[PDB]
């Protein structure tokens, strides 16, 4: 569930 | 896979009673600082904090006596970090980013930046978290139609 945008 | 494997953290709409409540959301995972009471300001410019406040001449500091200010930031165009201190730099004391789909809440990660914009990630001070659109439409809605919305975050989970 990590996303940088 | 693991799709909900976030670190979440409950906040608190304290005003209006329309929309009080507690709520989960998502702590960025960059600069965490304790409990921060303040009140959610959406801009009408810049909605997605990806070039500077400055620019607009729009600053979200608080006057003396008042409470610090919350910006409510939309999801998209940008990594989340330079929102956060794009953010920062025009004087907000937290930053909410509302997720730009019905989702699961996500984790906002640091990205692998080019050497000329390394260094601002380690000067993010501001607490960030990721909310859900349900929760952002809500506070929109409210903000639109005049009423004040004040939170508690609490980041002692993180």
């Amino acid at each position: 569930s990590d996303r940088f945008v | 896979g693991s799709r909900f494997v976030v670190e979440k953290n409950n906040l608190k709409v304290t005003s209006p009673d329309s929309i009080k409540g507690i709520y989960e959301c998502a702590i960025g995972n960059f600069g965490v600082p304790g409990t921060l009471v303040g009140t959610v300001v959406y801009p009408k410019s810049n909605q997605k904090a990806c070039k500077s406040y400055s620019d607009f001449d729009i600053s979200f500091k608080s006057k003396p006596g008042r409470l610090p200010t919350f910006v409510l930031i939309d999801r998209g165009d940008c990594y989340f970090t330079l929102k956060a201190w794009i953010a920062q730099q025009a004087g907000a004391a937290a930053i909410l980013v509302a997720d730009s789909k019905a989702e699961p809440l996500i984790t906002m990660d640091t990205p692998e930046e080019d050497k000329s914009d390394a260094d601002y990630l380690q000067n993010i001070t501001i607490p960030s978290a990721l909310i859900t659109k349900t929760l952002g439409d809500s506070i929109k809605s409210a903000l639109s139609g005049g009423d004040m919305v004040n939170m508690k975050l609490d980041w002692t989970e993180s």
